[PDB]
């Protein structure tokens, strides 16, 4: 059809994309996920120990 | 959870909004004799 | 300035300082540069070639082992060398060749000293080319 | 020709836009930030 | 008649591209004899007089071609 | 209620229910898609900060954040088999690119007046050349004025016509030909390649735009 | 050639390049200066505190 | 007579086309200058008059293309 | 008159081109002023004027194309 | 009318091959940017401006000859 | 509707002639990053940006000759 | 509907130079990425993928110009 | 169809100007690979491969117009 | 066969041009052989086959454009 | 056959087209002759043979494309 | 007997093209001349007759352009 090729194709590209640059996405924004929890408990640490 | 901040939205981005104004009329003015229709 | 001054110094005895010089060869990594006089300060890696030294006497080949070609816009050619090849008496074939042919065993020894050797073999057939 | 259904409505569209951005959204982001430095330093 | 002259014009034509390859090449010995002047300013008087050789003979190369045209269009 | 208005209507929907609709209950733990929009806003700020900064940057971040914005979520939509590309005029993005450059221009001789004219002549050219250099400057004035619009529209309606004819010509893929092995499969390879192609363009070409219009800002309030 | 990759330095690359006249030079200009220049006695004896001070290996 | 016009304007078009050497030509010579003078700031007042009359001879080249296009129109 | 102006119209189109060369003359004397300048730093107030005017005339080489352009439509 | 048109269309086809210059000199213009980066990153926030600049005055020679094309057709 | 439909194909081949420049535009773009980022690991962060930036202008040169064409075909 | 046909040939023909660029395109950045790997070897992980997509760029500006000149023949 | 053939023939020998890309390409490529292997040898194990799929994706797009061509011919 | 033998002559002409870029491949081989031969002597017995490859290859897409020149021509 | 004597002569001057690569190329081989002799004198000699011999298999290419102009008019 | 001459004027025209390769091979093989005698003022007497030798047959193409084109004239 004039159109359906590319619903067709639409399931590989949403595949590919999942499978490529989906993992990388997650990865990126678990790390500063990690970092903003890490950095944010450090300073609360800090403070308390300021206090302590 | 929703909160309204007044941001300048005149004070600095007047001459973009004076810009569409005046895009807005001359296409207003243009309709009937930029169309050749 | 009038002319061009060559400071030639090696570690056992200097040769030349501030003297007066003309067109002095500075074979480097690329090749050598003839430079006549003044010239743009430059900084050049010397490699084991001729430096053909001319003064208003003659025209003395000096097979150098190495240096710096820089240049001062004050015109100073301070060329840092090490060992330089004295007219022709330096000139011994049979024992340059069996070093390059002793060294070419030992060529791909250990690593550092595998490919130095190979240098010094280059080195010795430069020489060789300045043997004439 | 088919002309005023979308360009006056667009420019209606990006002013509205613009203003509920500018108005909302940025200081939900200047609000964390200035949140995680007061309770960082 | 007409047929020949517009054949003559549109040869002339296209032979005026002969002219970019000569302008491109004597501007680059330009840049060269530049270059190598910055490079060593005591190498101008040398490096002048083969640089404008180059020049006319890049100049006399285009001017071929443009007598070409020229001769197609008035001959 | 035409295609354009339920198609923009749907885009604000999306485009707000992506902030308001993604805080549950808006913690401080800053969420995937939180700390992905935190990374966006970071993003164009540092543009308005590293091409326009040095006394008044953060004034005009909020445009190029919101044009980054409604960039991103037009060419967002411009995938889906579906997916129309807003009315397929794209005269729109031409109207944004004329009415930029009509702001800038009318802050540049707001702020500079009759110092706005010798932004043509940044540091020599005398008079012998003056005015040759005016005109030059000029009408490369002129062609910023439509390079934002046939730039993104461009694209965007070329990728379109692709995506049709590329649909089209494949039409008999499997339908009654012997030969549509892997080697008649690849046409369905290039297919996807496009759907890259055009995903990739879109956002590298909404960072061009950003980077465009922070560029122009800084000529018209700061003069070189 | 490769004397910094699969060699060492320049230094050492120079040095074995001034080595090669020197050890290859003739016996009038084999004079004391030389033969001081061809001899190598220094010991790389790396720290303790440093380096561990392993052994001392040949520089 | 409007077939001799017609090529004549094809090949004034044709013509036109020669003056993309005389750009890239004057590009390279400002482009080695620039260079040039960046490398030492002192061999500028010495390399401007060279560089300035082989850009006149390049555009003197464009301007002979120019010419033979005008000549060919008027 | 039909190819009378068939012809100014291909001319028009042919003589355009001369902006290809207008835009790569301009970009290579600009390439050269950003090598030289993060290679020298200190030139930039002596070699900005000169690269500007050569730019500057070297796209004023496709307009005096464009008006050649120009002439052959109008 | 209908070789008017033809021509129009011939006209501005061969209005688009300028284009292309533009493009590579834009593309060498980013080229150099990135070698003079590389030898020198400090530089980059003196150096970009004029870099868009650079950009800007070439993609102005395309979009003349994408203006000629333009007015060629409509 | 046979003469203007076939300058019409052809027009629209005349303007897709100008995507090799655009191809060996973010090619040279490409090429210098690669040099860059070669010369120095460390400003691969900083050169990607304006690299993949130059990318994307002449692929929308390229994507402009590709609507002259289009044009010319729909 | 002979020389309409002619003409879709014609352009489809002129159209495939597209593949010109596409090649030269390819090629220039092969060529950047041996120089980069010869230069220094460590770097060839992080500049192997920069050359695949722009190799990939490239291909892709060869294929829309090569898809050009399919729908000017069959369409 | 006696036009339609001659212009297929045209068509065939216009297609072949793409060859023209793949021979600079297996050209520079080889010239990028002469000018690394002069570098330092070692990395010749490594950077041969490389070099020979370029060349044969050089020659992949070359053939594109070449099959192109032959459909123009056939 | 007046236009097709006319079609297949200018067809055969314009599928010349091939050998250009033929030249250009070999010509840009055999330069960075120099380069790298002159660079080092020691790596021209390696760089030697390889050049003899390279412009065996870049002769083969010339090769291929005479072939296509000369069935168009018999 | 008039018009086929006609076709015979102008693919005979587009096929002059092709001794642009043979000459520029023979010329980049002659300049990277000149600067290999001038970085090192001692391969001049080594360097003699190789670069005629390049020169003749780039000049093969204009030796082809002379023998197709001929072979097209005689 | 008028179409033919017509065709011989314009493939005549066509052949001169072959100037743009014989200058720019001429002017770079002088380029390359220029840089090593600077950079190496003591190459002059080895580099000089290579030069003229190059030259010489860099300008053996444009004189066959010239004569070919001459005999197609007359």
């Amino acid at each position: 059809n004039d159109e359906s090729i590319l619903l067709l194709t639409f399931l590989g590209f949403t595949g590919l994309v999942a499978k490529y640059l989906a993992p990388a996405y997650k990865d990126f924004a678990d790390a500063r996920m990690k970092k903003v929890s890490d950095v944010l408990n450090a300073s609360r640490n800090k403070h308390v120990e300021a206090v302590k | 959870m929703l909160k309204r901040f007044p941001t300048p939205i005149l004070k600095v981005y007047w001459p973009f909004f004076v810009a569409g104004a005046a895009v807005y009329y001359g296409m207003s003015k243009a309709a009937d004799l930029s169309s050749n229709t | 300035s009038s002319g061009l001054k060559l400071q030639f110094a090696l570690p056992h005895e200097t040769l030349y300082s501030g003297s007066e010089v003309t067109q002095v060869n500075l074979p480097a990594k690329s090749g050598r540069i003839g430079v006549l006089a003044n010239h743009v300060p430059t900084v050049e890696q010397l490699l084991p070639g001729v430096v053909e030294v001319m003064e208003g006497s003659n025209s003395k080949k000096f097979f150098i082992s190495g240096g710096f070609a820089t240049v001062q816009p004050d015109s100073q050619l301070c060329v840092t060398a090490i060992e330089a090849f004295p007219l022709e008496s330096f000139s011994q074939e049979n024992i340059k060749n069996l070093l390059a042919e002793a060294k070419k065993n030992v060529s791909s020894s250990d690593a550092r000293e595998a490919a130095e050797a190979a240098i010094q073999v280059e080195v010795l057939e430069n020489l060789q080319s300045v043997l004439k | 020709f088919y002309f005023m259904n979308q360009l006056t409505y667009g420019f209606l569209l990006m002013i509205t836009l613009l203003i509920l951005f500018s108005q909302f959204f940025l200081p939900m982001i200047l609000r964390l930030y200035v949140s995680r430095l007061f309770i960082s330093k | 008649m007409q047929l020949v002259l517009a054949a003559k014009y549109i040869g002339a034509g296209i032979s005026t591209i002969g002219l970019l390859g000569a302008g491109i090449g004597i501007a680059i010995v330009f840049a060269a004899l530049i270059n190598g002047v910055s490079r060593n300013p005591s190498i101008k008087d040398t490096v002048f007089p083969m640089a404008i050789l180059g020049f006319a003979l890049s100049e006399a190369t285009g001017l071929f071609c443009l007598m070409v045209s020229f001769l197609l269009l008035f001959g | 209620l035409t295609t354009f208005s339920l198609y923009t209507i749907i885009v604000l929907l999306v485009i707000t229910s992506l902030y308001t609709l993604t805080n549950n209950n808006n913690k401080i733990i800053g969420s995937r898609w939180l700390i992905s929009q935190e990374a966006i806003y970071d993003t164009i700020m540092n543009m308005t900060k590293g091409q326009i900064g040095g006394k008044n940057w953060g004034l005009y971040f909020p445009m190029i954040f919101t044009l980054f914005m409604f960039i991103f979520i037009a060419n967002l939509i411009s995938m889906i088999p579906y997916s129309f590309a807003l009315s397929a005029h794209l005269v729109f993005i031409i109207s944004l690119s004329i009415v930029i450059w009509l702001g800038n221009t009318i802050l540049g001789l707001y702020k500079h007046g009759w110092v706005f004219f010798s932004l043509f002549v940044p540091a020599g050219t005398p008079l012998p050349l003056v005015p040759l250099l005016v005109i030059i400057e000029t009408l490369s004035y002129f062609a910023r004025a439509i390079s934002l619009g046939l730039r993104l529209g461009s694209n965007i309606l070329a990728g379109h016509l692709l995506m049709v004819i590329l649909a089209g010509l494949t039409f008999n893929f499997m339908l009654i030909n012997l030969f549509t092995l892997v080697f008649g499969f690849v046409p369905l390879a290039m297919i996807l390649a496009i759907m890259m192609l055009e995903f990739a363009i879109g956002i590298i070409q909404g960072y061009v735009w950003a980077i465009l219009t922070a560029s122009y800002l800084k000529d018209a309030v700061y003069l070189h | 050639s490769a004397w910094r990759k699969a060699g060492i330095s320049y230094a050492a690359y120079l040095n074995v390049a001034a080595q090669a006249i020197r050890s290859s030079l003739k016996t009038e200009l084999q004079t004391a200066s030389v033969l001081n220049r061809s001899q190598t006695d220094a010991f790389y004896t790396q720290y303790k505190n440093g380096t561990a001070a392993s052994e001392p290996t040949p520089i």
